[PDB]
């Protein structure tokens, strides 16, 4: 109903927070791999 | 090396803590990078991509593009922890349950996960034939294994997949022969300064919902280090002809 949509469960909130952390981490690790790739392309 | 989540979901504490311990080592900024994420008061919630749904106004190439776009939006997984365990000799029906879990969790994936997800999302179109294509390559002192999902339909070859490199995954359904597809991958690898060591072609993957046979990954294996391109072509074309005769 109205009330249930206002506030997710602790479990739902944790799952969403972990997914946000996974994507924040994937962004920085993708950038790091892209930098190392970009660097190597110029060093050849 | 990379870790695999062998705890399923919810991810257990050991697997979660190990994920962060690993990236603190790999990333130059170490614990500073990790703390900036783990201790953030607020993190942006990534949009959840909709699972592709076929519509009558799609051609087969359109549908393959929708599927590939979904996998691209999940993103290639550079976290160092593969989130979905794929035992590639498991019965297909069990791998399809894992593909369903990928669509529910909506997390980054790597190449093998993308093959399984690509099978799942094309099971509803029996005119699309799917078969794994594997490469062992050498780059900068180390060896790398990679798999993509080969596609055959109406006299053309293409592929679906995921890779950290843009040219090692999806290929349009415009290759007139299997060899032309394989050599496009080889030329892509060579532009990335990889050397191809082995090519493996699997069997067509059944579409039926509860198939209990494993995927066959290496019906044809080519060790290409001392093979001429003309001889690689002859073997691939003989094998492709056998695929199409059933
Ligand atoms: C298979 C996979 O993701 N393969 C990698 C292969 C690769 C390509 C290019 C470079 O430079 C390095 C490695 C990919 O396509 O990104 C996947 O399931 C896996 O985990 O393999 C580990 C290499």
């Amino acid at each position: 109903r109205v009330e249930k949509a206002k506030q997710k469960s602790a479990q739902q909130e944790l799952k969403q927070r972990q997914r946000a952390e996974i994507y924040a981490l994937n962004r920085v690790m993708t950038e790091l791999e892209q930098q190392q790739f970009d660097e190597f392309c110029k060093q050849m | 090396l990379f870790h695999v989540n062998k705890s399923g979901f919810p991810i257990d504490s050991h697997t979660w803590e190990r994920m962060w311990m690993h990236v603190a080592k790999v990333h130059p900024k170490g614990g500073e990078m990790v703390g900036a994420i783990r201790n953030a008061a607020f993190l942006a919630k990534p949009s959840i991509p909709q699972v592709p749904n076929y519509r009558l106004s799609m051609t087969i190439p359109d549908w393959l593009q929708a599927i590939q776009n979904y996998m691209k939006t999940l993103q290639y997984n550079h976290t160092g922890t593969q989130f979905f365990e794929i035992r590639k000799m498991r019965p297909l029906s069990g791998l399809m349950e894992t593909a369903k879990e990928m669509t529910r969790e909506s997390l980054p994936i790597k190449c093998l996960e993308a093959v399984i997800l690509g099978i799942y999302l094309t099971n509803g179109q029996p005119s699309i034939e799917r078969f794994p294509i594997s490469f062992k390559t050498y780059f900068s002192g180390n060896y790398f294994h990679h798999v993509v999902l080969g596609i055959y339909c109406n006299g053309r070859y293409g592929s679906l997949g995921m890779s950290r490199r843009a040219e090692l995954m999806d290929k349009p359904l415009t290759f007139r022969t299997l060899s032309d597809l394989i050599f496009d991958f080889e030329d892509s690898y060579k532009k990335y300064l990889h050397t191809v060591k082995k090519v493996k072609i699997g069997l067509y993957v059944p579409h039926e919902p509860h198939s209990f046979q494993p995927i066959e990954w290496k019906q044809l294996v080519l060790n290409v280090s001392k093979m001429l391109r003309a001889d690689i072509r002859k073997e691939l074309e003989k094998y492709a002809r056998d695929m199409r005769m059933k």
